[PDB]
């Protein structure tokens, strides 16, 4: 029962992460890149540094890591195999980390109120920092999700090991990439 | 409309996740505790003022050190949390999380919370402890550790048995307000 509660989290939160990522590059993208508005010179063409790669990270988990995810959603004691399948396109968030600093410190130098403005606007719950956090949240969400899967799979505790040890991995080289 | 953020953390399982989903539900998760609580926002009415206050968790960036300070630029208040049955989670109030909350955000009020009260005087608990030549953190140390990192408030509560635990996010608002 335990491991079934583990998976449809997985899969339930995986589909707000997406959800999510889509959200922010339909409203407060959308209307830097629009030209329907007017943007402060301070952040003119600079939506690469605000938004990082998280349009590449959204077309991932889009276009592929949902859709896996799905398939092992009666096969919970394996799962720990798709990440070990897509482990290369995890090296994304190595990327996406290194740059929210700049990110951060950009948009609270020269953005003003402009990202403030559109969420009123959209009647957004969530600012763009609140958005522009998540995959830092969820890179190390899924080691826990693992971890909970090893306390209540007998077999095949293998399998999620080796998944475990790239979700592991992944974080670690995000962080040790940070100045 | 004011509005706050408020960001939690503290050791592993010290039950950050749990505080956050029984604060927000209004009951302890008991048939399955979750392990993601996604960023909340919510109007709260606090001594006839309104306000927003958001909510963010970080369970599971523990172990990475230099990710963790992401989510702390613009934080209104803190939340630093340990378990009063884990010696070990209040020693690392200290040795951990004040001195890099405080490096990062210089001037941000922080309230100290200690978490699981219902377990302080449950019978397994204390021979487990006493097993290791421990026993639990009673409220004299909490306040000692509050002055010693210039706490703006220390408070007890339980995500278990909700005592003491609307008071803590009341308290929260209080701080920035
Ligand atoms: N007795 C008791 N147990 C709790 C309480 N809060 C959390 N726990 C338990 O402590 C463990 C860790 O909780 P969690 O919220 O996941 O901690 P986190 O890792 O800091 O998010 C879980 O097994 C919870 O059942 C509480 O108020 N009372």
């Amino acid at each position: 029962r335990k491991k079934e509660f583990i998976m449809a989290e997985l899969l339930q939160t995986e589909k707000a992460y997406v959800r999510d990522l889509h959200e922010c590059l339909e409203t407060y993208l959308w209307e830097m890149t629009s030209g329907v508005e007017e943007i402060p010179p301070g952040i003119l063409n600079k939506e690469h540094i605000i938004f990082g790669n998280i349009q590449e990270i959204y077309d991932f988990h889009n276009n592929i890591f949902l859709k896996e995810l799905e398939k092992y959603e009666q096969l919970p004691e394996d799962v720990g195999h798709c990440f070990v399948t897509w482990a290369d396109k995890f090296q994304m968030y190595v990327t996406y980390c290194k740059n929210k600093p700049d990110s951060n410190q950009l948009i609270l130098e020269h953005a003003g109120t402009f990202f403030d403005e559109i969420q009123q606007r959209h009647g957004l719950a969530n600012s763009i920092s609140s958005y522009l956090i998540k995959p830092v949240q969820r890179v190390t969400k899924y080691q826990l999700l693992l971890k909970e899967l090893l306390t209540c799979c007998e077999e095949g505790k293998g399998e999620l090991k080796d998944g475990l040890e790239v979700m592991l991995s992944v974080p670690k080289k995000a962080n040790d990439a940070m100045h | 409309m004011q509005a706050i953020k408020c960001v939690v953390v503290g050791d592993g399982a010290v039950g950050k996740t749990c505080l956050l989903i029984s604060y927000t539900t209004n009951a302890f998760p008991g048939e399955y505790i979750p392990t993601v609580f996604d960023n909340y926002s919510a109007n709260v009415m606090v001594d006839g003022k309104p306000v927003n206050l958001g909510l963010w968790d970080t369970a599971g960036q523990e172990d990475y050190d230099r990710l963790r300070p992401l989510s702390y630029p613009q934080t209104d208040v803190f939340l630093i949390c340990f378990s009063l049955v884990s010696p070990a989670s209040f020693e690392n109030v200290r040795a951990k999380w004040y001195p890099e909350v405080r490096h990062h955000c210089p001037n941000t009020p922080i309230i100290l919370v200690g978490t699981k009260l219902d377990l302080r005087d449950d019978k397994d608990t204390i021979e487990k402890l006493k097993e290791k030549k421990l026993t639990p953190i009673t409220y004299p140390q909490g306040l000692a550790m509050a002055k010693e990192i210039g706490a703006v408030k220390y408070l007890e509560c339980s995500a278990l048995t909700q005592r003491g635990l609307k008071t803590v996010f009341d308290e929260a608002i209080r701080a920035v307000l």
